[PDB]
C-alpha cells in the first residue's frame, strides 16, 4: 500500500451527499496516469478505493459481480447500509490475507431519504460518521481541512465548494497526490459529476 | 406414482392447519392432536419461529418438520445473515427450504420430506407474505390456503369468505370458525396453536436504548388469549 | 423375504439372521466358564480329526494379561477387545475393568446388526450383542448337560467354590458334555492366589489330576 | 504464582495464592488457582492461564464421561489425562500441574506433572515461581504424618514466606481440605499470614 | 437410438403452457400464457415463466419450475463470470450453447433426470444484433424469426409462418404474438392476468434498455388497443 | 423394498418402524414412570428365570449423567447402544455450553437421532422407548419419552410394556381423581410406596425385593435403589 | 429344482446357520491338483504336482515366502498370489523392524485374519485356495483353508484325489515322524506318499516339484532336472 | 445392446463425406424451416485448430462436447509441446474418449 | 534441533583387473570422544556387491538396510536375477535421489 498515491473524501450536506478523489495513478515517484478514478457507483450507491490500485480494481469488479447478483435475485437494487454490511464482511473474509484497500461509501437511501456515509479499515472495520470520512495517503491533511471547514446542513452549492477546496488543498500538500481531481454531487434523483483544474497537470 | 405422491398422501393424512393473509398480517393457526391426558400438550409447538418475522406451520409427520425447523433456523443466519446483517426475506427463506426438501427428494438413499409446510412473513418492499411448501420442493404464494385432513372443506369456506378488504382480526375470527368447523377431538385453548405476523412489538425486544431496533413481528397467542377469542364466536 | 438380509426388521420385530447366527453358534464345541471365589476358570474341547499335533492347536487367548476369552470370528473379536484394551491402558493407565471390556465388546458386536452390508457374528456374548454376568457360562453343542451340571453346583455350593476344584470340575462338566458325542481338555486359569490375578494356562501335573479326576467320574 | 499440595493422615491439602500478572501490574487479585476436576480430586494450575484452563475443562470432561461410562476414576487416573494432554502439545502449552486427591488409597495422593509432562508421585509436591523460595523449608519442616491444623500451620507459613520473598505472589492464602468429610475451603487474608 | 428420458421430457412440455418470441428488425417481443388459476393463488409471484439473465438477454421458460430456476440462476452466474473475465457483456450465443451443454449432460450420465423445461432466448449484442434461440431437453439450440414453444406449438408455428414478415416493426410483432396465442388458448378469450409480457429494443439513443417487462396495466392497454 | 427398507408405502407408511415398535416388546417387562413435587420415580420389571445368571448385571436403568435416568424398554444391546449415545451426547453439551444438559434437550437430541435413522435408508431404527427422567434446574420433576419413530414429548406420568394399557387407565383415573399433574408427597420414598402399590394393583400379582428396580431422580442427582431398599419399601407398604 | 435361496452372497446366513459361499469357496480347492506335506522333527517337505498341452510349461505350486518359510497351493492361482505376497511383507516386516524371524504359527494366525474378513464383507468373495505351509528348523507344518481355519499338522494332503496320499500318512506316520537327520528319506517318503494319490498316471521332471526346509538347510525349491530322485 | 443402438443414431444424422486428394482436402444441412434464421448457424464442419478440421454425423450436442475436448487437447498440446497437435494424434485421443466413454455402463 | 551429525572415519575403493576392493576405519566417535573402536563400515549385500556409506552413522546404516531390502525384493520380483553392480548403481541413485530435500548426509562407495 501507499506505493500508487490517491485520495477520497465523502460529505454529507442537507438531503445531498458529496463524494470527491484524485485522479493521480504512479509508481513511487514517477507519475504514470492522470485519468485513474476511483469512485465507482451501483444502482444509486458510491464506493470510493485508495490504496493498492491493482487490489481497487478487483474490489469494484467484485463488487459489481455481488451487486448485479443481489439486483437479479432481489428484484431489487441495494441500499448504502445493506452495500456496507457486504463491504465490511467481504473485507473480513480475507482476514490474515487483507486487501490493502481504505473504502467509503456513499448514498441517499431510496425509502428514507436520509444520506449516508462510512468508511472502512483494512480488515472492514464500519466506521459510521454524520460529517464526513477521509481516506488516502493525505489522511491527515484531509482531516484539518475539514474539521476547519466542514459545516451541517449545507446545500448541494456550497457543499460542491466546502469538498473541492478541502480536496485540492489536502492534495497540494502530499507528493502521491494532485493530477486532477472529480467530484460527484448526489441528490436525491440528480447526480452531477464535475473535473477539477489544479496544479501540477 | 412415486415417493414425491406418497408423502403428498401422508400429508393428506395429517392435521389441517390453516393460512390467511390480511392487508396488514398474517394468520397460521393448527390443532395439537395428542390423544392422552397423561402427557403434557404445551412440551410440544406446532408453530415455530424462524426468524423473528417470519413463522411456519405445518402439516405431515412431526419428527421432520422438527428437523425442518432446526435446518431453516441455520440456514437463516448461514446464508443471508452475517452477510448482510439482516434477516432475509420471507421469498428467500421459503427459497432456502424449499431448496432443501429438493435435495432431500433427490438425494439417493433418501426419502422425500413427508410434511407441507405453510410459512408466514413480513418485509420491507414486499409488505405481508405468506407461501406454501410441498414435500417436492415447490412453492406457491396464496392469499388464504389450507392443508391436512380436512383441507377440502378448509378451502372452500375460506373461498367464500377471503376478501381484498379482510384485515387482521377478522383473519382471525375467520380463522378459528375454519378450526371449529373441522376439530377432531375438543375445541379449546390448550388444542389450539394460533400465531400472527403483524405490527412490531416493542416490549418482546428484551432492552430499550436502540430506537432503530424494533421488536419481533411474530407473535404466538396465549391460551387465555385464545379462550377470550373463543368466547366472542 | 425378511430372513434374507441383515438389518430388517420381522413384522413381530425380529431378526432372523441374528437367530441364523445363534444357530451356527449352538453348532460349535463346548466352552465353559466357571466364577469360583476370587478367580475364573475356562474349558474348552477341541475334536481331534487325525496326523495332528496333540499339544499346539490352542483355543484360549488372553487380552491385557487379565482377561480370558467359527474360529476367525472370535479370533476377529478378540483382536478388536485387545485394541480396545490398549487404548484403555494407554489413556488411563490402568488394566480395563472386565464390565467395561464387556461393554465395548458388546457395543462392537451390536455394531454388526445394524447394516445389511455386513454379516452378523456367529461366536458366543451373544451374536447380537447382548450379554450378562453369570455365575457359570456353557456353550456350544453340548450346552444343556453343561448347564444342568452348573446348576448342581450352584445349588451344592451356597458358599462358593475353590479355584482349585473349579479346575477339577469344569475338566468332569466338560467330559459329561463330550459325553454325547463320540478329544483334547484345555483349561484356563485367572485367580487372585494361584496366580495373582494374571491369566494362565493350567498344565503338568494339575492338568494331569484333572484329567484323571474327570476320567474315575 | 505459588502452589503447594502435601499429604496428610486424613486426606491431602491444597494451598495456592490469589495473584495473577501481566508483567509488573496485577491483573487479578483474588485469582482462584485451586481448580475442581472431580468430586475429589482437584488440580492446582501455574503457567498460562489460557493453557491451564483448557486443560482443565478437557480433562474435567474426560471424567464426566469416565464417571458416565465406568465409575469413580482414581487419582492417578485424572493424573494419567493430564500426562497426556500436557504431553502430546508439549511445544504449544506453559502448565505446570499438582494434582491432588483423596480416594480408597487414603491418606491422600499428590502427582506433580512439571513442563514437559512428566509424572512423579511424591508425597507433598511445590510449584510456581514463589516456591523457589520456600524449598529448603519445606524440607525442613515436613513430616509424613500430620494433623489437620498441624498440615494448615504448615501450607499457611510456607506461602506466607513464599507471598513475602516473590514479588510475582501475593493476596489471600486459598486452601482446599479434601477428606472422608468431604471438601472443605479455607481463606486466610494478609492480616493474618504476614506475622507467622 | 432413441432416447426414452428425452422423449417423456418433450411430451412432458408438450403439455405446458405456451411461449411466443417474434424478432424484428429492430426489437424482440416475449409472450406468454399463465394456466394455473385457484381464484386464491397469489399472481405476484415476480415473474412466472419471463426471466432477465442479464441487462441484455431475457428468457421465456416451459415446463417445471424448479428446473427452470436452477438453469436461470446458472446463467446469471455465468453472465456475471464472463463479465467479471472480460469486462464485457456476453454474447447471447455462448450463453445459450452453455446451458444446452449442460442439458446435454444432464442427458447423459445416469442418475440424473434431464431438463423437461424448453428454453426461448431473445437477447442483444453488437456482433449479430438482435437475437432469438430456442433449447430442448435433448441439448441443440436453434436460431429462429418466430418462434412458439408449449401446447399448441404445430398451430402458432403455422399462424406465424401464414403472417410473418422480415421486416415487422416492434408493435407489429406484439399484435402478431397476441393473436397468435388469441387464436391458440383453450379458455376460450385472452385476459390479462392469464398474461406475461416483455419486449427488447433499442431506441434512437444508443442506451440499450433491454429490460422492458410489461406491467399489468400496460398489458390490459396494450390488449385494449390490439382489439383482443 | 417398502417392506424391508425404511421408504414411503403406496399407503404412505413405513413398515419399518413400526415392527421396531412390535421389537420394543420383546421382553415381558412393564416400566412405569410418575413425578413428585422434588422428585421423580421409575420402577421396572426385573426377570432373572436363570440361576446362573448374575442379577447385580441385569438392569434396564441407565445412569446418563448426574441428574438425569433413563428406562429402556426393549433388547438390551440397542439399550446399550442408545445409553452411551446419551452419555456422551450430555458429556460434550456440557464442555461446549457450560452447564448441565437438561432432560428435554437430551429427549429431542435422541428423538432427532431417531429421526435421522428412519429417513436414511442404510440405517436400521432401534426398537427402544428411551423414557428420560429428571428433577430440572428451571422446570423440575420431568419425564419425557421418545420412540423408534422420532417422536418424544414430555408426561405427568407414563407406562410402558406389553401391559402398559392397564396401568395408563388407572394413572388416568387416579390423575382424573385428584385433579393435579403430579403427586403429593414430600418425601420421594411415599412417592416410591405409591408407584409400587399402582404397579401392584394395575398387574394383580406381588413383588418381591427381587422382582423389581428402581429410580429416584432428586434435584441433587439421579440414583438407583438396592435391593435392600426396595425390601424396605416394601415392608412400609406391607405395614399399611 | 433344489433351488437355494441362501447361496448368493457371503453376509446371509442358512436357517440351519451355514455359509454356503465358504463352502463352495472350500470345494473349489478340489479344483486343484494335489499337494503333499510332511514334517520331522529336523526337517519339513513339500510335494506338488498341470500341463496345458504338449507345448505349454507347467504351474508353479512352491512359492517361497522367506529364507526361513514357504508354501504350496491348491485353488486359485491369483488368491494364493496375494496371500504369498502379503507373508512375504509381513515376514519382511518382522525381519526389518525387530531383526526376528517371524514364526510359522503367527503366520497361520495372520493368514487367518486376513481370510476372515473376505467372508463378511458383502460384494466381494472368499478366498478359493488351500495353502500348506512350512518353517525353518523345530520344523513345522500349517494346513490354510479359505474358511480362516489351520491345523498344525503332522502331514496332510489336498486336492484331486489327495485321499490316497492322506491315508497313506495316516498309516505311515510313525514311520516318518523320526527320519532326523536324512532329508532324503523324507523326501522319498513324500515322493510315495504323492504317488499313493496318482490313478496310475507317473511322474516325471516336468510335472513334479520339491520343497525342502530344515536346520541348517534354507527353504529350497527343486525343480526340472533336481527332481529325478537324486 | 450399447454400441449397436449409438451407431443405429449416428445412421439418423446428415451425410457427411470425406476426400484425400494429391495436395488437398475436401470435407463434405437439412432443409431449413420457413421461420428459421440462417444468419447465425454453427457450420458441420468445425475446425480444431488451423491445419486440422472435423465433420461429425449423429447427435449434435453430443458431437459439440467432443469437438471442444479435440480443441482443448489441441491447444493442450501446443502448450505443453511447443509443436502443434498432428493428424493421428488427435483422431487418436478423440478416439480413446470415446472408448473411454463407452465403458462405465454406457447407456449411449 | 539440528538432525545431522558426524561421526569421522574413512573408505577407500579400488577396482582392479578381476577383483574389487572396500577398505575402511573401524572408529566411530562424537567430537573429541570416542564411542567405539570396532563398528565396521563396509558390510556384504549380496551378488559379490559391497557398499559402504561413510558420514553420517545413522543415514549410512538406513541406506545400507534399505539397499538390502530392496536387493532381496529384486530377487523376489525377478526369478533371482543377480542383480548387477549398475543396475545396484542406478537403483541407489534412485534411492538418494528419493530423499532429495532431506537428503543421506553420507558419501556412498560401492
Amino acid at each position: 500500500s501507499s506505493i500508487n498515491g490517491g485520495i477520497v473524501v465523502a460529505m454529507t450536506g442537507k438531503d445531498c451527499v458529496a463524494i470527491a478523489c484524485d485522479l493521480r495513478l504512479g509508481s513511487q515517484s514517477l507519475g504514470v496516469s492522470n485519468k485513474f478514478e476511483k469512485i465507482f457507483h451501483y444502482g444509486h450507491v458510491f464506493l470510493g478505493i485508495t490504496g493498492l490500485a491493482t487490489d481497487v480494481t478487483t474490489l469494484n469488479e467484485m463488487f459489481r459481480y455481488k451487486t448485479n447478483l443481489y439486483k437479479l435475485k432481489e428484484e431489487r437494487a441495494i441500499e448504502p447500509e445493506t452495500f456496507t454490511q457486504l463491504v465490511s464482511s467481504s473485507l473480513y473474509e480475507r482476514r490474515f490475507g487483507p486487501y490493502f484497500v481504505g473504502p467509503v461509501v456513499a448514498g441517499i437511501n431510496s425509502k428514507s431519504g436520509k444520506p449516508f456515509i462510512a468508511g472502512f479499515d483494512l480488515i472492514g472495520c464500519i466506521d459510521e460518521a454524520k460529517d464526513f470520512i477521509v481516506s488516502g495517503t493525505a489522511s491527515d491533511q484531509l482531516f484539518g481541512m475539514c474539521e476547519s471547514l466542514y459545516e451541517p446542513n449545507l446545500e448541494p452549492e456550497d457543499l460542491f465548494e466546502t469538498i473541492s477546496q478541502a480536496l485540492l488543498n489536502a492534495a497540494d500538500r502530499d507528493a502521491l497526490s494532485g493530477w486532477g481531481a472529480v467530484v460527484y454531487i448526489i441528490k436525491k434523483d440528480e447526480v452531477v459529476k464535475r473535473y477539477l483544474k489544479m496544479r501540477q497537470d | 406414482l412415486g415417493q414425491i405422491d406418497y408423502a403428498l398422501t401422508a400429508v393428506k393424512q395429517g392435521v389441517t392447519s390453516l393460512g390467511i393473509k390480511a392487508t396488514n398480517g398474517v394468520v397460521i393457526a393448527t390443532e395439537k392432536k395428542s390423544s392422552s391426558p397423561l402427557a403434557m400438550s404445551e412440551t410440544l409447538s406446532k408453530v415455530s419461529l424462524l426468524t423473528p418475522d417470519i413463522g411456519a406451520v405445518y402439516s405431515g409427520m412431526g419428527p421432520d418438520y422438527r428437523v425442518l425447523v432446526d435446518k431453516s433456523r441455520k440456514v437463516a443466519h448461514t446464508s443471508y445473515k452475517r452477510i448482510y446483517g439482516e434477516y432475509p426475506p420471507t421469498k428467500l427463506l421459503v427459497s432456502e427450504v424449499a431448496k432443501i426438501m429438493q435435495e432431500a427428494t433427490q438425494s439417493g438413499g433418501v426419502r422425500p420430506f413427508g410434511v407441507s409446510l405453510l410459512i408466514a412473513g413480513h418485509d420491507e418492499f414486499n409488505g405481508f407474505s405468506l407461501y406454501q411448501v410441498d414435500p417436492s420442493g415447490s412453492y406457491f404464494p396464496w392469499k388464504a390456503t389450507a392443508i391436512g385432513k380436512g383441507s377440502v372443506a378448509a378451502k372452500t369456506f375460506l373461498e367464500k369468505r377471503w376478501n381484498d378488504e379482510l384485515e387482521l382480526e377478522d383473519a382471525i375470527h375467520i380463522a378459528l370458525l375454519t378450526l371449529k368447523e373441522s376439530v377432531e377431538g375438543e375445541f379449546n385453548g390448550d388444542t389450539i396453536e394460533l400465531a400472527i405476523i403483524g405490527d412490531e412489538n416493542p416490549d418482546l425486544l428484551g432492552y430499550t436504548g436502540i430506537p432503530t431496533d424494533k421488536g419481533p413481528r411474530f407473535r404466538k397467542l396465549t391460551s387465555q388469549e385464545i379462550n377470550d377469542r373463543l368466547e366472542a364466536l | 423375504g425378511y430372513d434374507l438380509s441383515n438389518s430388517v426388521f420381522s413384522p413381530d420385530g425380529r431378526n432372523f439372521q441374528v437367530e441364523y447366527a445363534v444357530k451356527a453358534v449352538e453348532n460349535g464345541t463346548t466352552s465353559i466358564g466357571i466364577k469360583c471365589n476370587d478367580g475364573v476358570v475356562f474349558a474348552v474341547e477341541k475334536l481331534i480329526t487325525s496326523l495332528l499335533v496333540p499339544q499346539k492347536n490352542v483355543k484360549i487367548q488372553v487380552v491385557d494379561r487379565h482377561i480370558g476369552c467359527l474360529i476367525p470370528d472370535g479370533r476377529h473379536l478378540v483382536n478388536r477387545g485387545r485394541e480396545e484394551a490398549a487404548s484403555f491402558k494407554k489413556l488411563y493407565k490402568t488394566p480395563i475393568p472386565i464390565p467395561a471390556f464387556a461393554d465395548r465388546l458388546g457395543q462392537y458386536v451390536q455394531a454388526h446388526t445394524l447394516y445389511n452390508s455386513v454379516r452378523p457374528f456367529g461366536v458366543s456374548l451373544e451374536p447380537s450383542g447382548s450379554y450378562w454376568g453369570y455365575k457359570g457360562a456353557a456353550t456350544g453343542k453340548g450346552r444343556q448337560s453343561a448347564k444342568a451340571e452348573l446348576e448342581k453346583l450352584v445349588d451344592h455350593h451356597p458358599e462358593g467354590l475353590s479355584a482349585r476344584e473349579a479346575v477339577k470340575q469344569a475338566a468332569k462338566i466338560i467330559y459329561l458334555a463330550h459325553e454325547d458325542n463320540k478329544f483334547e481338555l484345555e483349561i484356563s486359569w485367572c485367580s487372585l492366589s494361584e496366580t495373582n490375578g494374571l491369566h494362565k494356562f493350567v498344565k503338568g501335573d494339575l492338568l494331569q489330576e484333572a484329567i484323571d479326576f474327570a476320567q474315575k467320574e | 504464582t505459588s502452589i503447594m499440595a502435601v499429604t496428610f493422615k486424613d486426606g491431602v491439602i491444597l494451598g495456592a495464592d490469589s495473584r495473577t500478572t501481566t508483567g509488573a501490574y496485577i491483573a487479578n487479585r483474588v485469582t482462584d488457582k485451586l481448580t475442581r476436576v472431580h468430586d475429589k480430586i482437584w488440580c492446582c494450575r501455574s503457567g498460562s492461564a489460557a493453557d491451564t484452563q483448557a486443560i482443565a475443562d478437557i480433562v474435567q470432561y474426560h471424567l464426566e464421561l469416565y464417571t458416565s461410562q465406568y465409575g469413580t476414576p482414581s487419582t492417578e487416573t485424572a493424573a494419567s489425562v493430564f500426562k497426556e494432554l500436557c504431553y502430546e502439545n508439549k511445544d504449544n502449552l506453559t502448565a505446570g500441574i499438582i494434582v491432588a486427591g483423596y480416594d480408597d488409597k487414603n491418606k491422600g495422593e499428590v502427582y506433580t506433572i512439571p513442563l514437559g509432562g512428566s509424572v512423579h508421585k511424591l508425597p507433598y509436591a511445590i510449584a510456581g515461581s514463589g516456591s523457589t523460595f520456600i524449598y529448603g523449608y519445606c524440607d525442613k519442616n515436613f513430616r509424613e504424618n500430620m494433623s489437620k491444623e498441624e498440615t494448615v500451620d504448615f501450607i499457611k507459613h510456607s506461602l506466607s514466606q513464599a507471598i513475602k520473598w516473590d514479588g510475582s505472589s501475593g493476596g489471600v492464602i486459598r486452601m482446599v481440605v479434601l477428606t472422608a468429610a468431604g471438601v472443605e475451603r479455607l481463606i486466610f487474608y494478609p492480616d493474618e499470614y504476614e506475622q507467622l | 437410438g432413441r432416447l426414452y428420458q428425452v422423449e417423456y421430457a418433450l411430451e412432458s412440455i408438450s403439455h405446458a403452457g405456451t411461449a411466443i418470441g417474434i424478432m424484428a428488425s429492430d426489437g424482440i417481443v416475449l409472450a406468454a400464457e399463465r394456466k394455473v388459476t385457484s381464484t386464491l393463488l397469489e399472481q405476484d409471484t415476480s415473474t412466472e415463466k419471463l426471466y432477465k439473465l442479464n441487462d441484455k438477454i431475457a428468457v421465456a421458460v416451459a415446463g417445471l419450475t424448479a428446473d427452470a430456476e436452477i438453469l436461470i440462476n446458472t446463467a446469471r452466474i455465468h453472465a456475471q463470470n464472463y463479465l467479471k473475465t472480460y469486462n464485457e457483456d456476453i454474447p447471447v450465443e455462448i450463453l445459450v450453447r452453455r446451458l444446452s451443454d449442460i442439458k446435454q449432460g444432464y442427458t447423459q450420465h445416469g442418475g440424473l433426470r434431464p431438463f423437461g423445461v424448453s428454453f426461448i432466448y431473445a437477447g442483444y449484442d453488437d456482433r449479430y444484433g438482435y437475437q432469438l434461440y430456442t433449447s430442448n431437453p435433448s441439448g441443440n439450440y436453434t436460431g429462429w424469426k418466430a418462434i412458439s414453444v408449449g401446447a399448441n406449438t404445430s398451430a402458432a408455428q403455422t399462424l406465424l409462418q401464414m403472417d410473418y414478415k422480415d421486416d415487422m416493426k416492434v408493435d407489429d410483432a406484439i399484435e402478431l404474438a397476441l393473436k397468435t396465442l388469441s387464436k391458440t388458448t383453450d379458455s376460450s378469450a385472452l385476459t390479462y392476468d392469464r398474461l406475461e409480457f416483455a419486449t427488447i429494443r433499442k431506441g434512437a439513443n444508443d442506451g440499450e434498455v433491454y429490460q422492458k417487462i410489461f406491467k399489468p396495466q400496460e398489458i390490459k392497454d396494450i390488449l385494449v388497443k390490439t382489439g383482443i | 423394498y417398502d417392506r424391508h427398507i425404511t421408504i414411503f408405502s403406496p399407503e404412505g407408511r413405513l413398515y419399518q418402524v413400526e415392527y421396531a415398535f412390535k421389537a420394543t416388546n420383546q421382553t415381558n417387562i412393564n416400566s412405569l414412570a410418575v413425578r413428585g413435587k422434588d422428585c421423580t420415580v421409575v420402577i421396572s420389571q426385573k426377570k432373572v428365570p436363570d440361576k446362573l445368571l448374575d442379577p447385580t448385571t441385569v438392569s434396564y436403568i441407565f445412569c446418563i449423567s448426574r441428574t438425569i435416568g433413563m428406562v429402556v424398554n426393549g433388547p438390551i444391546p440397542d439399550a446399550r447402544n442408545a445409553a452411551l449415545r446419551a452419555k456422551a451426547e450430555a458429556a460434550e453439551f456440557r464442555y461446549k455450553y457450560g452447564y448441565d444438559m437438561p432432560c428435554d434437550v437430551l429427549a429431542k437430541r435422541m428423538a432427532n437421532l431417531s429421526q435421522i435413522y428412519t429417513q436414511r435408508a442404510y440405517m436400521r431404527p432401534l426398537g427402544v422407548i428411551l423414557t428420560f427422567v429428571s428433577v430440572d434446574e428451571e422446570l423440575g420433576p420431568s419425564i419425557y419419552k421418545t420412540d423408534p419413530a422420532g417422536y418424544y414429548v414430555g408426561y405427568k406420568a407414563t407406562a410402558t410394556g406389553p401391559k402398559q394399557q392397564e396401568i395408563t387407565t388407572n394413572l388416568e383415573n387416579h390423575f382424573k381423581k385428584s385433579k393435579i399433574d403430579h403427586i403429593n408427597e414430600e418425601s420421594w420414598e411415599k412417592v416410591v410406596e405409591f408407584a409400587i402399590t399402582h404397579m401392584i394393583d394395575a398387574l394383580g400379582t406381588e413383588f418381591s425385593k427381587n422382582d423389581l428396580e428402581v429410580g429416584v431422580a432428586t434435584k441433587d442427582k439421579f440414583f438407583t435403589l438396592s435391593a435392600e431398599n426396595i425390601e424396605e419399601r416394601l415392608v412400609a407398604i406391607a405395614e399399611q | 429344482m433344489f433351488r437355494n435361496n441362501y447361496d448368493g452372497d457371503t453376509v446371509t446366513f442358512s436357517p440351519t446357520g451355514r455359509l454356503f459361499q465358504v463352502e463352495y469357496a472350500l470345494e473349489a480347492i478340489k479344483q486343484g491338483s494335489v499337494t503333499v506335506g510332511l514334517r520331522s522333527n529336523t526337517h519339513a517337505v513339500l510335494v506338488a504336482l498341470r500341463n496345458a498341452d504338449e507345448l505349454s510349461s507347467y504351474q508353479k505350486k512352491i512359492i517361497k515366502c522367506d529364507e526361513h518359510m514357504g508354501l504350496s497351493l491348491a485353488g486359485l492361482a491369483p488368491d494364493a498370489r496375494v496371500l504369498s505376497n502379503y507373508l512375504r511383507q509381513q515376514c519382511n516386516y518382522s525381519s526389518l523392524v525387530f531383526n526376528r524371524k517371524l514364526a510359522v504359527e503367527r503366520a497361520g494366525h495372520l493368514l487367518c485374519d486376513k481370510a476372515q474378513k473376505n467372508t463378511q464383507s458383502y460384494g466381494g468373495r472368499p478366498y478359493g485356495v488351500g495353502l500348506l505351509i512350512i518353517g525353518y528348523d523345530g520344523a513345522h507344518l500349517l494346513e490354510f483353508q479359505p474358511s480362516g481355519n489351520v491345523t498344525e499338522l503332522y502331514g496332510t494332503a489336498i486336492g484331486a484325489r489327495s485321499q490316497g496320499a492322506k491315508t497313506y500318512l495316516e498309516r505311515t506316520l510313525d514311520t516318518f515322524i523320526k527320519i532326523d537327520g536324512n532329508p532324503d528319506e523324507l523326501i522319498k517318503a513324500g515322493v510315495e506318499a504323492i504317488s499313493q494319490s496318482l490313478r496310475d498316471e507317473s511322474l516325471t521332471v516336468d510335472n513334479l516339484s520339491i520343497a525342502i526346509v530344515g536346520k541348517d538347510t534354507p527353504f529350497t525349491i527343486y525343480d526340472g532336472e533336481a527332481v529325478a530322485k537324486y | 445392446f450399447q454400441v449397436e443402438y449409438a451407431l443405429e443414431a449416428v445412421k439418423r444424422g446428415t451425410c457427411a463425406v470425406g476426400v484425400k486428394g494429391k495436395n488437398c482436402v475436401v470435407l463434405g444441412r437439412r432443409s431449413t424451416l420457413k421461420l428459421q434464421d440462417t444468419r447465425i448457424t454453427p457450420s458441420k464442419v468445425s475446425k480444431i485448430d488451423s491445419h486440422v478440421v472435423l465433420s461429425f454425423s449423429g447427435l449434435n450436442a453430443d458431437s459439440r462436447i467432443l469437438i471442444e475436448k479435440a480443441r482443448v487437447e489441441a491447444q493442450s498440446h501446443r502448450l505443453t509441446l511447443e509443436d502443434p497437435v498432428t493428424v493421428e494424434y488427435l483422431t487418436r485421443y478423440v478416439a480413446g474418449v470415446q472408448q473411454r466413454y463407452t465403458q462405465s455402463g454406457g447407456v449411449r | 534441533f539440528n538432525p545431522y551429525g558426524d561421526n569421522g572415519g574413512t573408505i577407500l575403493g579400488i577396482a582392479g583387473e578381476d577383483f574389487a576392493v572396500l577398505a575402511g576405519d573401524t572408529r566411530n566417535i562424537t567430537d573429541y570422544s570416542i564411542n567405539s573402536r570396532y563398528e565396521p563400515k563396509v558390510f556384504d549385500c549380496g551378488d559379490n556387491i559391497v557398499m559402504s556409506a561413510n558420514g553420517f552413522a545413522a543415514d549410512g546404516d538406513a541406506l545400507v538396510k534399505r539397499f538390502k531390502n530392496s536387493v532381496k525384493w529384486y530377487h523376489f520380483d525377478h526369478n533371482d536375477k543377480k542383480l548387477s553392480i549398475n543396475s545396484a548403481a542406478r537403483n541407489i541413485q534412485h534411492l538418494l535421489y528419493g530423499k532429495r530435500f532431506f537428503p543421506y548426509y553420507v558419501h556412498t562407495i560401492i
